[PDB]
RNA sequence: GUUUAUUAAAAACACAGCACUGUGCAAACACGAAAGUGGACGUAUACGGUGUGACGCCUGCCCGGUGCCGGGAGGUUAAU
């Protein structure tokens, strides 16, 4: 299967979602039989340029390795909700580690 | 028709008179308007198609005065 | 697709008919069908009011709906139809419960695709779903006007509507003509855009598939006697006039939006 | 106009006087609604006795039941737990309706008409600071607290 | 194809195609003192009007005049 690096924000007067839509966001994995690796919650860190107003989102990142019918849905789900500000999905080459 | 119920109005006809005195039959209408009155005897809504005259009457009047004058003449409120 | 035709026959050189593979070969859904009785043009004192129409072949009425109004329910679209009434095709919806509609098919809309009303629908292309609760930039069709009126703005072939903006309680659209106009968010609307966007392909051939499709020929108005129209007149095709209407008002670049009730929803006009 | 009145009318209505209204604003608000009557020469002998000093605490009693009706509820909380959406999104937006019908399964007996609401009409699920109407000049707050189903 | 029945059947009219323009829908426009009907049980890939008349190669310069359109400062200006 697929690895992939899953960064993407959350605006911080819904930062208390965050748990809620990581562990429903590996759930919907986990039906796929995507196994997990990271799940590195950094936390509300400082913007660097001006994103939409009000600076200062919440990151996450949740690093899975999945099918294609999977991660497709899901970032759509990243599209069609109010929550996310301006999610990625990246490359494969053999994930899982503690890092930052 | 265009007859206020209130006054009796309806459009009188006359001459439109121009700059060097050309006639031309014009019809006066009258001011109607569809204005929803509130009758506490009926306690309740009565609509009636009237002047503007014929709201300045009911100004004075009661509107039991008005209905009570179609109560007269036998015309429905 | 687009199927530019032989000439066999003079009058079949310049013809280009859209031949859709997908449309149903069969006679239509009997319990949506009605009568049409053409007028013609004309109207209670049986006068023709609205010029060039006339003839043409007989076309039953299909009840179509537009409002979506099974909201919460799953929805098969089972065939596509050939409507004579509009631009675009309508396509045979069955609810889960047994009851079979008509809507209007939007793009990508194949049959066994399953499409669905409500609030609480996905944004899949084909869903019906209310302003308020379709993502601010999707194009969405079959437009209301008014909540609950049933749909009046994008319904013809090809046309569609970006949603704009979200302003309190309203939606900025551009409309397909390029005019920005406010709508109450509350409104339903249906995703994607229309499909047969092909029809603009079309060209006609000949004068009979004019005739047969409704119309009638329009004089042009020089060719008129001066009692009959504005122009007219003029031995040997003089102009000479300020170009208007049978009615004398000035056609050709001459505005006529006065209504004003409804210079409240408008924020941009058509350039 | 030359109007009385029965209700103390926020700006000049004050129980009682010869007050300038319009015409349209004697006839559309303070009839129908039955706050001012208007009285030339002939409804002043019929309010010096009658309906100065007798009637007017027999129409302020309903006054006072705007401090007793409203303090029916002395707990002053409303809990909806809608059906919410796909993390956010909330199925349906909150208007006079289910207030109303729940206020009056739990809490003060009123009508529909007298909810108010500020901030919208309950789009997004949370504490939501809700306040009432009673009379002009009482004013109450019924905090309703959305939860996510 | 149509056309002056009863002196003119044509090079005229119409046509498919092209353009300009108006119309956001209780549409413009039309028939109606009006209610209302047509437009259309259609909704800008739709509808009305005006010219030109398939197809091919093309459609130059002029906003002074007369229109239409945009502007809104300044002057002039009605009933009041």
């Amino acid at each position: 299967m697929r690895h992939y690096e899953i960064v993407f924000m959350v605006h911080p007067d819904q930062s208390e979602q965050v748990p809620g839509m990581i562990e429903r966001y590996t759930a919907a994995i986990t039906g796929a039989e995507g196994k997990i690796h990271r799940l590195e919650d950094w936390g509300r860190r400082q913007l660097a340029y001006p994103i939409n107003k009000l600076h200062k989102a919440h990151y996450v990142l949740m690093n899975v390795e999945a099918p294609q019918e999977v991660i497709d849905e899901l970032e759509t789900t990243f599209r069609f909700n109010d929550a996310v500000i301006r999610s990625m999905v990246m490359r494969t080459k053999h994930a899982v580690t503690e890092a930052s | 028709s265009r007859v206020c119920q209130v006054t009796g109005k309806r459009p009188v006809t006359g001459n439109n008179r121009s700059h060097a005195l050309n006639a031309t039959k014009r019809r006066f209408l009258p001011n109607l308007h569809s204005h929803r009155f509130w009758v506490e005897s009926e306690k309740r809504f009565v609509t009636l198609r009237v002047s503007a005259k014929g709201m300045r009457v009911i100004d004075k009047k009661g509107i039991d005065t008005v209905l009570a004058e179609l109560r007269a003449r036998g015309e429905k409120y | 697709a687009v199927v530019k035709c032989k000439p066999t026959s003079p009058g079949r050189r310049h013809v280009v008919k859209v031949v859709n593979p997908e449309l149903h070969k069969g006679k239509p859904f009997a319990p949506l069908l009605e009568k049409n009785s053409k007028s013609g043009g004309r109207n209670n004192n049986g006068r023709i009011t609205t010029r060039h129409i006339g003839g043409g072949h007989k076309q039953a009425y299909r009840i179509v709906d537009f409002k979506r109004n099974k909201d919460g329910i799953p929805a098969v679209v089972e065939r596509l139809e050939y409507d004579p009434n509009r631009s675009a095709n309508i396509a045979l919806v069955l609810y889960k419960d047994g009851e079979r509609r008509y809507i209007l098919a939007p793009k990508g809309l194949k049959a066994g695709d399953q499409i669905q009303s409500g609030v609480d629908a996905a944004i899949k292309p084909g869903n019906t779903l209310p302003m308020r609760n379709i993502p601010v930039g999707s194009t969405v069709h079959n437009v209301e006007m008014k909540p609950g009126k049933g749909g009046q703005l994008a319904r013809s072939a090809g046309t569609y509507v970006q949603i704009v903006a979200r302003d309190g309680a309203y939606v900025t659209l551009r409309l397909r003509s390029g005019e920005m106009r406010k709508v109450e968010a509350d409104c339903r609307a249906t995703l994607g855009e229309v499909g047969n966007a092909e029809h603009m392909l079309r060209v006609l051939g000949k004068a009979g598939a004019a005739r047969w499709r409704g119309v009638r020929p329009t004089v042009r108005g020089t060719a008129m006697n001066p009692v009959d129209h504005p122009h007219g007149g003029g031995e040997g095709r003089n102009f000479g006039k300020h170009p208007v209407t049978p009615w004398g008002v000035q056609t050709k670049g001459k505005k006529t939006r006065s209504n004003k009730r409804t210079d409240k929803f408008i924020v941009r006009r058509r350039s | 106009m030359q109007v009385i009145l029965l209700d103390k009318v926020a700006n000049l209505g004050s129980l009682g006087d010869q007050v300038n209204v319009k015409a349209g604003y004697a006839r559309n608000f303070l009839v129908p609604q039955g706050k001012a009557v208007p009285a030339t020469k002939k409804n002043i002998e019929f309010f010096e006795a009658r309906r100065a000093e007798l009637e007017a605490k027999l129409a302020e009693v309903l006054a006072a039941a705007n401090a007793r009706a409203e303090k029916i509820n002395a707990l002053e909380t409303v809990t909806i737990a809608s059906k919410a959406g796909d993390e956010g999104k909330l199925f349906g937006s909150i208007g006079t309706r289910d207030i109303a019908d729940a206020v009056t399964a739990a809490g003060v007996e009123v009508a529909k008409s007298e909810v108010r609401l500020p901030n919208g009409v309950l789009r997004t699920t949370g504490e939501h600071e809700v306040s009432f109407q009673v009379h002009s000049e009482v004013f109450a707050k019924v905090i309703v607290n959305v939860v996510a189903e």
